[PDB]
RNA sequence: UUGUGCGCCGAUAAUGUAGCGGGGCUCAAGCACACCGCCGAAGCCGCGGCAGCCAACGUGUUGGCUGGGUAGGGGAGCGUCCUGCAUCCGGUGAAGCCGCCGAGUGAUCGAGUGGUGGAGGGUGUGGGAGUGAGAAUGCAGGCAUGAGUAGCGAUUAGGCAAGU
RNA sequence: GGGGAUAAGCUCCGUGCGUCGAGAGGGAAACAGCCCAGAUCGCCGGCUAAGGCCCCUAAGCGUGUGCUAAGUGGAAAAGGAU
RNA sequence: UCAAACUCCGUGAUAGCUGGUUCUCCCCGAAAUGCAUUUAGGUGCAGCGUCGCAUGUUUCUUGCCGGAGGUAGAGCUACUGG
RNA sequence: GGAGGGGAGUGAAAGAGUACCUGAAACCGUGCGCUUACAAUCCGUCAGAGCCCUCGACGUGUCGUGGGGUGAUGGCGUGCCU
């Protein structure tokens, strides 16, 4: 089908504010001697050597 | 000869839109949408102009009923009795009397208690 | 110019009525002629500033006519056929309550401010209150002459 | 202590100081100007009978002749094409009421 | 039927003085 | 047995009371007859300003009547551009734009001032008009709502290591 | 007054009758044609019309004498009935 | 795309037809009826509007006097018909 | 990584940077003040509480012939044109 009317800015803007976003929750890691912020859920294999830290 | 129109029209654009700050939506914007609603504005401020008059005499009134109710007399009454009496106070100070000093107001309602007919049914 | 109440200046009232066989008209009249304020010469529209309200006996309402029986409470849950109704009868020897309540929200006006006061309005189906450490001032149902 | 004014085919509650707007009367900024009564008050009491009240009268000065505020009208009607503008300013006198 | 007399029957009013338009 | 004033039954449809506007009302807040007051309109009056027709007078004052208005007839005006003529401001900062403060009965106005900006403009009188847009399923360019949605082009199917 | 079924918010004529059209405001619950009344602009002034005064809704649960028992009021016929 | 293609030109074809037509105030202010009409949705003249000049109350209202009418109504061995 | 940018410079000015005179509105966002989650809103208008900013007379904070932004709540109110 087709819209009718001219949404307005309230409602428009309104819904638009839930296509948003959240950050991951983030962790410390001693990583040969420093410290870096990385997710919990990468822990183990930071700790072990694959994730590619920049 | 050719004459550009920028100028004329942005005039009267300028004004309506100064004149629309604070309107909600395309009443604040755009002229052709804020043009209409001046129109219904202004005419609802010249009818509203005319008409509180009324709201006003109405609530002195409400005011005068309650003060004089609780003094035990009506309004109806009351305003029988000062025409009686020939006093001239009007609503707006009556009213004011009430808020302010009900001790002058109750006064006034006994002189009005004084001077009105004693029958006061009768067919006279 | 005239004189509009700000906010440092209500003075509350708690008023208490008997329903004593009185009429529920007059009462609720007098109610809501209490709760809307127009007793004091403070009246405004815009404002809340009537009086609190408590109603006993309430279980003691007798009206007129066949209308504890021939009366119908209506309601609509808006559903089809959601339509149910109840005597005034059935309704006092279920919550009476809700008569002098319903009857008196319908001598207000149904907008924010009504619903605002609302709030200031007390009913009990018995003669008590909790409402004493407030002194309740007992008012007299009265019509002035003219 | 306070009284109670007619003029302007209007009423105005009134003391010494109380400033007031009426209507045009005719004098110079500066000058003075009496006026009839309706009421009065002495503290309590009152004055409510024409004859004390046409013996008393309150006294005011001009301060400024004024211009109030400025009404627009926009007279109008639909599906017809009948505007019509205006406009208004009303003038005014303001007065200080010396004494009574 | 009823719309009709019920439009008819409001014209007996006393503000009317018998009379409405479209009856 | 007559005539009356209110009354009863007859009475009876489909989204939901639902043939007082609602609560509610016969402890009439209902019908009738008289009586008393009152509320109530942009009506009339009261205080002020403007305007048109007529009249009286004096070198434009007052007064009475009047002033809803579409098709439409008539009258008087603002504004824009280019110009004839006379004068004024302008790199010691014009226009244009954003304004603030103010004005005019209105179209509108600021030689009233701030910011931006960088070279022409204003005034009075006359002349001439490509002379005023909100609508033509109007034209050209730009940007929104729908929307961060539908889709991303077949019915063969991709994967792991290393690489730069 | 005609046509129609002496029906139509039907149709066709009359009318120094009206209003709407081109006419706001108040009352009629909301309601172009009904009743009142014909808007020069302003006032936080007063008196009235039509209509209405229990609360919502400003104004009288007004005065006096009688009727109503049907929620008549707040739709209705032929006819029936101590 | 075919009950007679397409392109340029005539050509800015023509439509009793639909739509649209831009700044302000002041004064007055309608009609929707008649005859005709290849005509009924259009138009011409008369009607009602305004502007200017002319004629000055001739218009309108109320009272009194003078005049014809065949309507409502009523009547019928006062005619025609039932 | 580069695009692009920040300093340093040129230049009278880089609110003249080869997307460049001025640089409007729609439109897109960032901050500051008020307001908004028991409410039925042609989206406004009349009254107006409360809070915030400002000018001025004064006095340890304070009303005013004030003015402006928002504006709880109440009444009234059926888009524009043809």
């Amino acid at each position: 089908a087709v819209p009718k009317r001219r949404m307005s800015r309230a409602n428009t803007r309104s819904r638009r504010a839930q296509w948003k976003a959240e950050a991951p929750g983030l962790v410390t890691v001693s990583v040969a001697g420093q410290q870096r912020k990385v997710p919990r859920r990468l822990l183990k294999a930071a700790r072990l050597g694959l994730v590619d830290l920049d | 000869a050719r004459v550009k129109r920028a100028l004329n029209a942005q005039k009267k654009r300028r004004t309506v839109l100064k004149a629309s700050k604070g309107y909600r939506g395309q009443r604040s914007r755009l002229y052709r949408k804020a043009k209409e609603q001046q129109l219904h504005s202004l005419t609802y401020a010249y009818r509203d102009r005319r008409a509180r008059k009324g709201e006003f005499r109405k609530l002195w009134i409400s005011r005068i009923n309650a003060a004089a109710r609780a003094n035990d007399i009506t309004y109806n009454r009351l305003i029988q009795g000062l025409k009686a009496a020939g006093v001239e106070v009007d609503r707006k100070n009556l009213a004011e009397l009430a808020v302010s000093d009900p001790a002058a107001f109750t006064a006034l309602v006994d002189v009005a208690r004084a001077a009105l007919p004693e029958d006061v049914n009768a067919p006279s | 110019p005239t004189y509009t109440p700000k906010a440092g200046d209500t003075t509350r009232s708690w008023y208490v009525i008997d329903a004593s066989d009185v009429v529920l008209g007059r009462l609720a009249s007098a109610a809501a002629t209490l709760l809307r304020g127009k007793h004091k010469p403070t009246f405004t529209p815009n404002v809340d500033g009537g009086d609190f309200v408590i109603v006993i006996n309430a279980d003691k309402i007798a009206v007129s006519g066949d209308k504890l029986t021939k009366k119908f409470a209506y309601r609509h849950s808006g559903y089809p056929g959601g339509l149910r109704k109840r005597t005034i009868g059935e309704l006092l020897e279920k919550h009476p309550t809700r008569v002098v309540e319903n009857a008196i929200i319908g001598m207000l006006p149904h907008n924010k401010l009504g619903r605002q006061i609302q709030k200031k309005l007390k009913v009990y189906a018995g003669p008590d209150h909790p409402h004493a450490a407030q002194q309740p001032i007992p008012f007299e149902i009265k019509q002035v002459a003219q | 202590t306070y009284a109670i004014v007619k003029t302007g085919g209007k009423q105005y509650k009134v003391a010494a100081g109380d400033v007031v707007k009426v209507e045009k009367l005719d004098s110079e900024p500066g000058a003075s100007v009496s006026l009839p009564v309706a009421l009065v008050v002495d503290g309590a009491n009152v004055t409510s009978k024409a004859d004390d009240l046409a013996k008393v009268a309150v006294t005011a000065e001009v301060l400024e002749h004024t211009k109030g505020p400025k009404i627009r009208i926009h007279k109008f009607k639909n599906k017809t094409g009948y505007h019509k503008r205006q406009g208004h300013r009303q003038q005014l006198t303001v007065l200080k009421v010396t004494g009574i | 039927a009823k719309r009709g007399r019920k439009k008819r029957d409001r014209k007996h009013s006393k503000a009317n003085h018998g009379k409405r338009p479209n009856a």
